[PDB]
């Protein structure tokens, strides 16, 4: 909960977290990951957990820095992209899902992570 | 070894018709922990949500689930994710817990459970909650009113015919009432998860509210007799159930919701509610606000 506190002084949480983590500070720990039967299609965000045997899936809110810090979130609507669905991450990244998200974009016409999944 | 691979172990009638004294609940894994690949609460509700999936539970569209006790000293809510997981994806959660959390339901509510004012009757009720003065065991087991006296209101009140509650007791958290209660659904156990197993732990079940009583239950020798039957039954912790998760989603039963005067309700409605196909309840806008 030390980094919690951290991104609340600062103007640029995404920037404060992935400053933190990249300079060997501990990831948020806690993240929900959930057991998925990995058969999913892969996609970054969706309704129901959808990893293949590449992913985990993670409860969308648990692995949002805004949700978790309980402050403002940037999206122009007000709207999380992640809580009330499942967020896919990549095995190899499971050590910091919020640092992989707030590291990646999916895919604008695929809903692919860019780099991870999208083959547009 | 069948019933490691089942997702826990359902009070069979051989002990709900037993009369017997209240004893001290002795399991011989007390306290034992299973390792888990992962929060053990996402095992423990997965394990509910498998044994529910058994049960005659209505499922209808914009299925309305509320959900107490869902925070952890953590901030965060495991079985809120499993429900989101389980659940109809326009299934509406609405959580609440005396702490503060974050959590993938529609709706959350910080405060006690007494500050959740349900405008409307809601399908699936579940309780996780247990208060922290219960491990201040002094004295006589009596039963407890704590949160239960809300929930015993919420049955009688704020409950759709049809709809059907999991509400988590244990040796000394439990409630006569609640028990009783039981009897106005058309079938009840208690069910006790593998992945907790060492614990008294276990999740009272009524399915398919009738509003009417069909058992004439006595709260406190049932209780009496769920720690016999827990006394008796080696449950051994397992998670074997979760290694194919393959039909663990809630069935699409799409089961209708009627408006209904109890004037108008007979045998056929009544035989309807009782095998999870019908439900009884306002098709209003669902309104679940903090007084
Ligand atoms: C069954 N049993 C009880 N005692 C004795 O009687 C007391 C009351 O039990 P009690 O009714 O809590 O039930 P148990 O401890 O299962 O509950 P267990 O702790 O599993 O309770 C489970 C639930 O506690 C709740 N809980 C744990 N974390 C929190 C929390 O952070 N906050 C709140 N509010 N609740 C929490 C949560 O619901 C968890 O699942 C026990 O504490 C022992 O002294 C036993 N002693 C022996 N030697 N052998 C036994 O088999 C035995
Ligand atoms: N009266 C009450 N109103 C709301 N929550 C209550 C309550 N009494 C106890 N609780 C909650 O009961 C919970 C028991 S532990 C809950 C664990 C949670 N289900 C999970 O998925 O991790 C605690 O969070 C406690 O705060
Ligand atoms: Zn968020
Ligand atoms: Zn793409």
């Amino acid at each position: 909960s030390s980094v919690l506190s951290l991104v609340n002084f600062t103007v640029d949480p995404q920037k404060a977290y992935l400053d933190f983590v990249n300079a060997g500070g501990a990831p948020l720990t806690n993240c929900v990951k959930m057991l998925t039967p990995k058969t999913g299609t892969g996609i970054a965000i969706s309704v129901k957990p959808e990893s293949t045997a590449d992913q985990e899936t993670y409860g969308g809110a648990s692995v949002c820095l805004y949700c978790r810090a309980h402050i403002e979130h940037p999206d122009v609507s007000g709207v999380c992209k992640y809580k009330g669905k499942f967020v896919q991450i990549p095995a190899q990244c499971v050590r910091d899902p919020v640092g992989f998200c707030l590291s990646n974009t999916p895919c604008n016409v695929c809903q692919y992570w860019i780099g991870y999944g999208c083959n547009c | 070894a069948s019933a490691d691979w089942k997702p826990g172990h359902a009070m069979p009638s051989l002990f709900k018709v037993q009369n017997v004294n209240l004893e001290r609940c002795e399991l011989a894994n007390y306290k034992q922990s299973i390792p888990m690949p992962v929060h053990m609460n996402i095992a423990k509700y997965m394990q509910l949500c498998q044994y529910l999936n058994t049960c005659t539970l209505a499922v209808p569209a914009n299925m309305r689930v509320i959900h107490f006790g869902a925070g952890s000293d953590k901030g965060i809510a495991p079985g809120t994710s499993v429900l989101r997981q389980w659940l109809p994806t326009d299934a509406i959660i609405i959580d609440n817990d005396l702490n503060e959390f974050v959590s993938d339901a529609d709706i959350t509510l910080f405060g006690d459970c007494v500050t959740v004012r349900v405008g409307q009757q809601v399908d699936l009720v579940i309780s996780d909650m247990y208060d922290p003065t219960t491990k201040n065991v002094t004295g006589s087991n009596e039963s407890k009113a704590l949160f239960f006296t809300y929930l015993c209101n919420l049955i009688n009140n704020n409950l759709a015919l049809g709809g059907s509650v999991a509400i988590k007791i244990t040796e000394h958290s439990w409630s006569v009432e609640l028990y009783e209660l039981m009897g106005k659904f058309a079938w009840w156990t208690v069910f006790c998860t593998n992945a907790n197993a060492s614990s008294s732990e276990g999740f009272l079940l009524g399915i398919n509210y009738l509003g009417t009583i069909k058992e004439n239950i006595d709260g406190g020798a049932m209780h009496a007799n769920y720690i016999f039957w827990r006394n008796s039954t080696p449950m051994n912790l397992s998670t074997y159930s979760l290694f194919d998760l393959s039909k663990f989603q809630l069935k699409l039963k799409g089961t209708p919701v009627l408006q209904l005067k109890e004037s108008q309700i007979n045998e056929l409605v009544i035989s309807l509610l009782s095998q999870g196909k019908l439900l009884i309840r306002d098709n209003d806008t669902l309104s679940v606000s903090t007084d």
